[PDB]
């Protein structure tokens, strides 16, 4: 929204810049004017051939006589016109170069200054300004916005003025050569442009807004894949696949509808363009027959005007570029124009000599820029004598730290004054104040250079001797000298990560080189290991003795030797004095003391589309006919102007133009049938395979096992994304693009055949020119990307030293040396700057060359078309045909290059989509193999089981686990902690096969058993049961698949689960929807429903996994009642955490490190004394404690 | 994709 | 007469 | 858009 004044934005352009912009915009306007003048001559050439064209055919008597005057007229005329064209070429060359070069130069020269000034501004801000802003946003703002400004003030302006120049220049010629056709052209204007826009808009449909259509299926997919273990457990995979397929079924229908409508739209647009395009020309002819206009003039005005009209549409985008650039320049200049109260880049105020260091804080009220919400310091009085060392203590609020914060004048206080020596702190120069004051912080920071350099950030002028004495006086010499590279070692976030105390010592050394008169030490001893603490403490103590010092920490080991200790309460100073006195005071201090004591060949994806042998041949045959229909447009326009130029006796002309203008439209209407076809056939072909692909992908995704779904690589979102994109992507490749390419090769093919057979060597010449300018056009874009990438790599390095500077800023301001970072920034920038100079030199040549080549190519066109070809019997009407045909073909070929990146992306996206189908699991639920035993009664034998999770094969969960549980009895399972208790339930369901050991049910190994049938006999119940969105009866009936469950059955189950109270209470009753789409319920109801699901299956094996985990009060009671009523008639395994509710169990089994430790009935484990007794004692101790 | 610019 | 506008 | 580069 917020923009910037036009003159402000260019404030850094002066002298040569303004000149460059002037000469540039001049040259640009000329370059603009250049083109419509070319089309002006094109009419004069037509008139030359027209005059001879009429006279040549008017004879029918003498022949040799026509070999004289005609050829002479063509000689002088064609020579003149060719000379002029050659004239225009050099012009456009020069002006193009001037234009792009100059504008780019101005851009560079300005942007450089912008960057420098801006970074300076950033660095010049006061801390309060940072405390209220996001640094990341600010750095990204720098690097991103300056680029926008660059894109703004760049060569885009030149293009804008050039476009405006073609616009005016076009319309001027258009009008002056004739007023009628221009108005007639303007009459049809409010349709054609809109249509073209519409088409361009419709063909942008591949980007992902299809989410609106897919989201319905995407929701199913998401809730499924998010609930994968439940659908796996209950084996409802066929159902989920079915649902997904149905949603896809809808999606494809909506798709084909959209296809139909869009194709109709595009076709209609094309028809309107055709119709108006022809109509204008028919009116043209209608004006030529009246001899009001010359045939060539018609062309001149037509083309000049249409050029001029297109110029606007082509101009518009550069407006947005400059427009965005002001907006970006607003927030940038806002920092640069901003002047702080503190500065620190100012040379002003006193720089006192012989500072004795007598500090006093007088009546200081302060609050950080959270402002009125909190006032931390309510008044204050503190004095510290010269040479002394004062220690500040406090319980909380860190009001202690505030004084250190203020003593550097990072903030000016609300009311009151901080006074170093006798003078107010605000009178003395900031930098000098920062220089006389040394600082050591809790978290020390090191910038990424050598140790010497980090010690050199204390003072720019220093020698390794002073460094040595500095670190040695900080006793850091040893530890660093042992380190390799000596002083030349590295430090920072990347590389050479060191002990905190060492870094702190380097920080103290750095601070020591500063040789300050005032020392501030805030918690530097705190947040550090006890051993090295003393090592650094020695340094800190050695860092004093020549200075006055204020120290703050939580370590009362370092306070005793202080001359004065000071206690705060609610920002109010209270206790001051020596230790013994403060202990005699028995105040806050004493209190605290006592308290602290990619590309490859994938045909099979096309082989999958081979399901439709038809629908493709139709579209290709149709699109090839369209391809053959395309140049027919050019053949007509050739003979329209051709016969009219080759007319001779006029009487026959007016009748033929009507026959053509008719036909001219006839290829139009027939273009509606063909375009809609190839678009509809390919479209419908796209939406079907999208069903087949997404169906074959999703299906095979339900095939995979829990091992694959626990992978960090594959999460629900990632899977849905991978599911959507690939299928969405292959469609674009197999879709429109192909049809268009075939249409285009067909186009150029028919065009070139016609052109080739008509013009001998006329075509052969052009075919030598066109590919050279095309390739010359591609190579330019390659250099553009190269220079772009290289430039990105250079400013990345300068932006890296900016991020380092503005992130750790609060430290750099304390050490000053911002000017250092200024200089480093500048030097970092200087390389891109010289690079940007070369950029303009190149951007110009490549542009002017491609332009000049196109204009010179046009000179060869008519020069060879005339002269050598026209001196022969070969005629103009064919020349006009060949040019159209050939360059049409080429400009159609352009789309080939334009449509190249689609397949590349599709391949990568098609590379994944075939692999995901062919991947096979260790355990597949789809295999119909497996025993399917006939005997009901279930036991469970765990024997010598060892299990490590495939995601984490480090710490093993099970090691030689062995359990046995007879039928119709409850197996309680207690454990210290972890999934060791649950892994049982997981393995029984066979989500995994254990590493070693085995597990049986009826005596048969589950491993050789059927997976589905195995899981079919299990009544799993988890902690937080997931219910899908549908009738609660459909959620309950989910317990049993391959058969629809009865109402009275789900009633019986609901009656068993004791949920009926809710179910008979609701308005919808059993048809009520649950799962947050339609209704909300608490955990109790959900769980009871899970119980219903469990026992409608009528399992022989119930598995209750911490069912009462998330629950409270009576809910636990009723749910436990239900769960209790659920078991006792079945084999079951209960791992619940309420041991009070396990007191009734046939067999309790304490697990330990994967081995069963204690096992037996309650009273036996209670007769024993060990883990279980402790487990039961501790938690019973809590219930007794709550009284 | 005929003259003026689609 | 090609496609840009001659 | 089939296998080499469209």
């Amino acid at each position: 929204k917020p923009a910037v004044s036009v003159l402000t934005m260019f404030r850094y352009a002066g002298w040569l810049d303004r000149l460059y912009m002037l000469v540039g915009t001049l040259a640009a306007i000329i370059h603009g004017v250049a083109l419509p003048l070319m089309m002006l001559i094109f009419g004069d050439m037509t008139d030359s051939f027209a005059s001879v064209g009429q006279v040549s055919k008017q004879s029918t008597q003498m022949s040799e006589a026509d070999k004289r005057a005609m050829f002479a007229k063509l000689e002088e005329e064609m020579t003149t016109y060719a000379y002029y064209y050659t004239g225009i070429g050099a012009g456009v060359l020069i002006v193009a170069y001037i234009q792009v070069s100059f504008w780019c130069l101005a851009a560079g020269r300005q942007i450089h200054k912008i960057r420098q000034k801006f970074f300076h501004a950033i660095m010049n801000q006061e801390i309060g300004w940072f405390d209220v802003h996001d640094v990341g946003e600010l750095n990204t703002r720098l690097t991103d916005d300056v680029s926008k400004i660059n894109e703004g003030i760049g060569d885009k302006i030149g293009m804008f003025f050039q476009a405006m120049a073609t616009f005016f220049g076009g319309f001027i010629i258009g009008f002056t050569r004739g007023w009628k056709l221009t108005l007639v052209i303007l009459a049809i204007s409010p349709v054609l442009g809109l249509s073209a826009g519409i088409w361009a808009k419709i063909l942008s449909s591949f980007t992902d807004k299809e989410l609106h259509a897919y989201a319905k299926a995407g929701a199913v997919a998401e809730e499924v894949l998010a609930a994968i273990r439940t659908v796996i457990a209950f084996g409802g995979q066929k159902k989920e696949l079915e649902r997904y397929n149905n949603n896809l079924e809808e999606a494809k229908r909506l798709g084909i509808k959209k296809a139909i409508t869009a194709n109709i739209s595009m076709g209609a647009a094309f028809l309107l363009i055709y119709a108006s395009y022809a109509l204008a020309f028919w009116y043209g002819t209608s004006l030529v027959i009246s001899k009001e206009y010359s045939i060539g003039q018609v062309l001149t005005v037509f083309f000049s005007v249409l050029i001029g009209a297109f110029s606007v549409g082509q101009a518009s985008p550069n407006i947005e570029a400059f427009a965005n650039a002001r907006g970006a320049a607003y927030e940038v200049f806002k920092i640069i124009d901003n002047k702080p109260s503190i500065d620190s880049f100012s040379k002003s105020g006193h720089k006192p000599d012989n500072i004795q260091g007598n500090l006093e804080f007088k009546n200081i009220h302060f609050s950080y820029p959270s402002r009125k919400e909190v006032q931390i310091l309510k008044g204050l009085n503190l004095k510290v004598k010269s040479g002394q060392t004062v220690a500040l203590v406090g319980n909380s609020g860190c009001g202690k730290s505030t004084t250190v914060q203020l003593m550097q004048r990072l903030y000016d206080p609300l009311d009151g004054m901080v006074s170093i020596d006798g003078q107010d702190i605000r009178t003395i120069n900031v930098r000098y104040l920062r220089e006389i004051i040394g600082v050591v912080s809790q978290e020390p920071v090191l910038f990424a250079t050598t140790i010497a350099e980090n010690i050199r950030y204390g003072r720019e002028d220093v020698t390794m001797d002073e460094i040595e004495k500095a670190v040695k006086e900080a006793n850091a010499y040893d530890f660093i000298m042992k380190l390799p590279h000596q002083f030349d070692t590295l430090v920072g976030e990347r590389g050479a990560q060191l002990s905190g105390g060492q870094k702190q010592r380097i920080a103290i050394a750095r601070a020591l080189v500063r040789n300050p008169k005032i020392l501030l030490l805030d918690e530097a001893t705190s947040a550090l290991d006890t051993e090295s603490e003393a090592v650094v403490q020695a340094a800190l103590d050695k860092a004093r003795e020549g200075r006055t010092t204020i120290v703050i920490a939580h370590r009362l080991s370092t306070v005793r030797n202080a001359d004065v200790i000071a206690g705060f309460d609610g920002g109010v100073i209270v206790e001051q004095g020596n230790h013994d006195e403060l202990m005699r005071e028995k105040g806050i201090y004493f209190k605290l003391v006592m308290t602290q004591t990619p590309p490859a060949s994938f045909w099979r994806i096309l082989k999958l589309n081979s399901t439709e042998w038809p629908y493709f041949v139709v579209g290709i045959f149709c699109a090839i006919i369209n391809g053959g229909l395309q140049p027919a447009f050019s053949v007509i326009f050739s003979k329209v102007v051709g016969v009219f130029t080759n007319g001779g006796p006029p009487e026959t002309q007016r009748q033929n133009s009507n026959l053509f203008s008719l036909l001219f439209l006839i290829l139009g209407i027939i273009s509606f049938i063909t375009f809609f076809l190839q678009g509809f056939t390919f479209g419908k072909a796209g939406e079907i395979l999208t069903k087949r692909l997404r169906y074959m992908v999703f299906k095979s995704m339900l095939r995979q096992d829990v091992s694959w779904f626990d992978d960090p690589k594959n999460t629900t979102g990632a899977l849905t994304t991978r599911l959507a994109n690939d299928a969405a992507q292959v469609k674009g490749a197999t879709g429109s693009r192909l049809a268009v390419i075939f249409q285009n090769i067909a186009n150029l093919g028919t065009g070139i055949i016609i052109s080739l057979i008509y013009g001998w060597q006329l075509t052969l010449l052009l075919l030598a020119i066109v590919p050279i300018i095309a390739i010359a056009g591609v190579v330019e874009m390659k250099m553009l990307s190269g220079q772009a990438l290289k430039d990105k790599k250079e400013l990345e390095g300068s932006g890296k030293i900016a991020t380092e500077a503005i992130e750790n800023f609060r430290t750099v301001v304390s050490l000053t040396r911002e000017q250092k970072f200024e200089t480093m920034y500048a030097q970092s920038l200087q390389i891109p700057y010289r690079n940007a100079m070369k950029k303009a030199h190149v951007f110009g040549i490549t542009f002017s060359f491609t332009q000049a080549m196109m204009y010179f190519s046009y000179a060869a066109c008519f020069r060879f078309g005339a002269y050598l070809v026209t001196q022969q019997l070969m005629t103009f009407e064919n020349v006009l045909l060949v040019f159209s045909a050939i360059v049409f073909g080429a400009m159609a070929v352009g789309q080939v290059s334009s449509f190249a990146p689609d397949y590349a992306k599709a391949t990568v996206s098609a590379s994944h989509i075939i692999r995901i189908i062919e991947k096979t699991p260790e355990i597949d639920s789809y295999s119909t193999q497996g025993l399917k035993p006939n005997m009901l009664e279930g036991n469970v034998q765990f024997s010598g089981v060892v299990f490590n999770y495939p995601t984490r094969p480090s710490i093993p969960v099970l090691q030689g686990l062995s359990l046995e549980v007879k039928k119709g009895q409850t197996l309680a399972l207690v454990g210290s902690s972890g999934c060791g208790k649950s892994t049982v339930v997981q393995l029984l369901e066979r989500f995994y096969d254990p590493m070693a050991g085995s597990v049986f049910l009826d005596g048969k190994e589950i491993k050789q058993l059927n997976v589905q049938w195995l899981r079919a006999q299990l009544g799993i119940v988890s902690q937080e049961p997931i219910l899908f969105d549908c009738s609660i009866a459909e959620n309950i009936a989910y317990g049993d698949n391959s058969r629809v469950v009865s109402y009275e059955e789900i009633v019986r189950a609901a009656k068993e689960a004791n949920i009926h109270q809710f179910i008979d209470s609701l308005p919808d009753k059993y048809n009520t929807r649950v799962g947050d789409k339609g209704t909300q319920l608490s955990g109790g109801q959900k769980q009871r429903i899970a119980i219903a699901r469990a026992l409608v299956r009528q399992p022989h094996i119930l598995l209750l996994d911490e069912a009462t985990s998330a629950l409270d009060t009576e809910s636990e009671k009723v749910v436990q009642e239900a769960l209790d009523k659920a078991r006792e008639g079945r084999t079951c395994i209960v791992i619940a955490h309420r041991l009070s509710t396990i007191q009734n169990a046939d067999l309790i089994v304490v697990i330990q490190n994967g081995k069963v430790k204690e096992h037996g009935t309650h009273q036996q484990l209670l007769a024993q004394k060990g883990i279980y007794f402790s487990m039961v004692s501790v938690q019973a101790g809590a219930k007794r404690s709550l009284e | 994709x005929v003259x003026v610019x689609v």
